[PDB]
């Protein structure tokens, strides 16, 4: 099937230059227009700019004069370059394949599918991976047929963290809370999931961190706590 | 050109949701619509004016009339609370547009009472010199929600961070609540409890250091 998936560096220092990927998968770039959109935290998609193997482009007013959008066959992957940044251009930055129609004398397109977001913080400040600790089960975490068990991933910077259990085979059953901005200027986040007590004794639970603005991943072993 | 559209609707459960969208002459263009649940990338809902893609219920469906385009969602579930965006493209600036979106939110679901869960500072994190009581709520509806904290049956408001309530998969509402603690404040106390107030009535639980 047709994927998506964009690349970033997480934190960029005002002034200095943006630059994405987006990595396709089950199609080939020659076949389809590329765009790329971004989303400022709590406000509105924004368009950004499309682009054509053979080299049409089109961008936004707004960052025409700072944008650069070019692709790369030969690894089936199309980029984004915004120079300049200020906080303004903080946001969610997303690629999508663009579907066509050709009706005469106008112009119908539209977005199928969305790549799953990166977020482009700016900022000053300088990037801090996660410390990871385990929130056991215990005798006080039952509610009877069930234990809570979770994952704390304190002191990070920028926003985010994703987290999985069990390498992605353990879903049902899992909250990840958003995170807390402390006053150092570091993010904290939870993630628990609920699981049977009966199966404590002999099951293996392990939390998978990212936080790819630091390259890091973390898999931390969450074992019954024993006094 | 610009794209408008209400900023929220309320609707009650199983009721009709209507999301309406209008820009210039639209009806001249094609319209596209996109859903956004909390925490997600969009995704296409409908396109040209009324197509429903592939995989997305018939409950939802799209209208067009003079100046104005319609999301219609019947029969409207809590797991359709999102935000909407409309979408044209204006073929003589060679430019996409959106609309502002609307935030759709089902009210009049079940109240639900929070579970709360207490863990303690586990030993590797005291062993880093560090303590953190961490308290998850869960399972509740409505949303709002209040934590405070005691050490010893007296509170405690230093070193206290609060997430805003947020939706679970069930559609029920959850949160979190840190305490950070030295090492030798938690054990100092005989205990530390998190209370919560939702919808006037309250939930606590205790904590102790000489309990494992």
């Amino acid at each position: 099937q047709v994927q998506l998936q964009e690349s970033g560096p997480g934190l960029v220092k005002p002034s200095e230059a943006l630059s994405l990927t987006c990595s396709v998968s089950g199609v080939a770039i020659s076949r389809h227009y590329w765009n790329w959109i971004r989303q400022p935290p709590g406000k509105g998609l924004e368009w950004i700019g499309y682009i054509f193997f053979n080299g049409n482009t089109n961008y936004s007013p707004s960052l025409k004069s700072r944008v650069t959008i070019s692709v790369d066959t030969s690894k089936n992957e199309f980029s984004l370059t915004l120079r300049s940044v200020t906080a303004a251009d903080t946001a969610v930055y997303y690629c999508a394949r663009e579907k066509s129609v050709v009706e005469p004398d106008n112009m119908v397109r539209w977005f199928d599918p969305w790549g799953q977001g990166t977020l482009v913080t700016v900022s000053s400040a300088s990037t801090k991976g996660p410390s990871v600790f385990p929130l056991a089960p215990s005798s006080k975490s039952t509610s009877g047929g069930t234990a809570a068990l979770g994952c704390l991933v304190k002191d990070y910077f920028p926003e985010p963290v994703t987290v999985s259990w069990n390498s992605g085979a353990l879903t049902s059953g899992v909250h990840t809370f958003p995170a807390v901005l402390q006053s150092s200027g570091l993010y904290s986040l939870s993630s628990v999931v609920t699981v049977p007590s009966s199966s404590l004794g002999t099951q293996t639970y392990i939390c998978n961190v990212n936080h790819k603005p630091s390259n890091t991943k973390v898999d931390k072993r969450v074992e019954p706590k024993s006094c | 050109y610009e794209l408008t559209q209400p900023p929220s609707v309320s609707v009650a459960p199983g009721k009709t949701a209507r999301i309406t969208c209008g820009g210039n002459n639209i009806g001249s263009k094609s319209v596209h619509w996109y859903q956004q649940k909390p925490g997600q990338a969009p995704v296409l809902v409908i396109y040209y004016d009324s197509d429903r893609p592939s995989g997305i219920p018939e409950r939802f469906s799209g209208s067009k009339s003079g100046n104005t385009a319609t999301l219609t969602i019947s029969r409207v579930e809590a797991g359709d609370e999102a935000d909407y965006y409309c979408q044209v493209w204006d073929s003589s600036r060679d430019h996409c547009v959106f609309g502002i979106g609307t935030k759709v939110t089902v009210l009049g679901q079940p109240k639900a009472n929070p579970t709360v869960t207490l863990f303690p500072p586990s030993s590797e994190e005291l062993q880093a010199n560090k303590a953190t009581l961490v308290c998850l709520i869960s399972d509740f509806y409505p949303g709002a929600v209040t934590v405070a904290w005691k050490a010893d049956s007296s509170p405690v408001k230093a070193g206290v961070e609060t997430t805003t309530p947020s939706k679970q998969s069930n559609n029920k509402y959850a949160a979190s609540s840190y305490l950070s603690l030295t090492p030798e404040q938690w054990k100092s106390h005989r205990s530390y409890s998190c209370q919560v107030t939702h919808e006037g009535s309250t939930v606590e639980k205790t904590v102790a250091p000489t309990e494992c």
